[PDB]
């Protein structure tokens, strides 16, 4: 705890920004399907394209492909919601 | 909230989700006792002895008296 | 509603002939097609519409009790903006006395 | 204790509900506990969340911004929505087996869907169209291009 000040503020802030974006994207789509209408067992993007990616986000690669290949839908939905 | 990043889950509005997040964020951690016990001689502190032996008071009473009351919750 | 042209009175609708036949208590009939095919209306999100807070949002920059934030106005370049949070979705609107509004509102 | 609607447990509301044998409609803190009909998949939190969000009650009224009933048939038109005939003809073109039937009457509702609620509740337009079409016998429903 006394050595927490030795962490880099910028690197922590960037990592928190990225992790927060991932957490928001997957909490939005934990049950909501980007295709539309729940059905979040294992198919489409309603939960995953496989593995365990709904909450982990630390395995990389798989969380990243899902986010990059459904980023703009989430962005436009966020734009519509906050208006 | 300001950047429009708070997305409520299915079943809650953004106001309810925001209130829940704020209520969770403003709860005192378990380590709030560390400064209290660093200032308290348990073999000599009468207040701590009454609280710890069950004679009178609880941990929230000591925390409110010494560290802070925290979030006022009504219903 | 339809106001009778002779006596300034409201007239009933009484759909009979396949269209609206506006009947008044004084016996006048107007027919009146096209414009009055709307019989019932109900907006379900009242209390959160735009015109509910239109006057308040217009007056928000001048209200001294409104929250201000340290953000630059893109129009007049004031260092502060009035911050509003309306609705159950917590819509954040930034407004300025110059007339600038944060896109939404 | 919570005082909001649907979870009103403040005061003696729950004990008076119990002791007065109040009916179901008079209960302000009604709850239910449901177990998945599969002992080996109760472990999956994602499946449980899927089922919980699936059985959550959503009505048409929840997703309506406003609605207008009209005395117009189809095979005239309130002036404020004369622009609707564009997406109307688009629906006619895109749904060949959904042409208007030959019992269409004058009465008809025009409802505006709330897009914010549709996004937040993960409600799709096709879900509405199929939950109203294979529900209502004497009706003819038309939607814009989603
Ligand atoms: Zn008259
Ligand atoms: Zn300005």
């Amino acid at each position: 705890q006394h050595e927490v000040g030795q962490l880099n503020i910028k690197k922590v802030q960037t990592a928190l920004k990225a992790s927060l974006e991932f957490n928001t994207f997957y909490a939005f789509y934990e049950s909501r399907c980007p295709k539309g209408g729940l059905h979040d067992f294992q198919d489409k993007k309603c939960v995953k394209c496989g593995l365990f990616t709904y909450i982990i986000y630390d395995h990389l690669s798989q969380p990243e492909l899902v986010h990059d290949y459904y980023n703009n839908y989430k962005d436009q939905y966020d734009k519509e919601k906050m208006s | 909230l300001l950047h429009g990043d708070i997305m409520p889950p299915i079943g809650l509005t953004t106001h309810d989700f925001y209130e829940k997040l704020q209520l969770n964020a403003l709860k005192f951690p378990d380590r709030i006792l560390k400064p209290i016990m660093n200032s308290i001689n348990p073999e000599t502190n009468g207040l701590f002895q009454m609280v710890a032996t069950g004679a009178k008071g609880s941990n929230p009473n000591m925390i409110h008296i010494m560290a802070g009351i925290g979030q006022i919750e009504i219903n | 509603m339809k106001i009778c042209k002779a006596c300034s009175s409201c007239m009933v609708r009484t759909y009979v002939d396949g269209n609206i036949i506006f009947r008044c208590s004084c016996g006048e009939s107007v027919q009146g097609d096209s414009q009055n095919l709307l019989v019932s209306s109900k907006v379900y999100h009242t209390g959160e519409m735009e015109d509910k807070y239109k006057i308040f949002i217009k007056n928000a920059p001048f209200d001294p009790t409104n929250c201000q934030i340290k953000k630059d106005c893109p129009n007049c370049h004031l260092d502060y903006l009035t911050q509003i949070c309306i609705g159950s979705q917590k819509i954040i609107i930034l407004v300025c006395r110059c007339g600038y509004m944060s896109n939404r509102g | 204790r919570s005082v909001a609607g649907g979870t009103n447990k403040s005061g003696i509301v729950r004990p008076q509900e119990i002791f007065s044998a109040k009916p179901v409609e008079a209960e302000q803190s009604s709850e239910m506990l449901l177990r998945l009909k599969n002992p080996e998949v109760e472990t999956n939190k994602t499946y449980a969340q899927e089922i919980a969000n699936s059985i959550e009650l959503i009505t048409f009224e929840r997703l309506i911004l406003q609605w207008h009933l009209l005395y117009e048939t189809y095979s005239v038109m309130y002036p404020d929505f004369a622009s609707d005939v564009e997406w109307m003809t688009d629906f006619l073109e895109n749904h060949p087996l959904l042409q208007p039937p030959e019992d269409i009457a004058n009465w008809c509702i025009r409802l505006e869907l709330n897009k914010t609620t549709m996004i937040l509740k993960s409600i799709s337009l096709e879900s509405i169209i199929n939950s109203l079409r294979a529900k209502h016998p004497n009706t003819y429903i038309m939607h814009s291009v989603e």
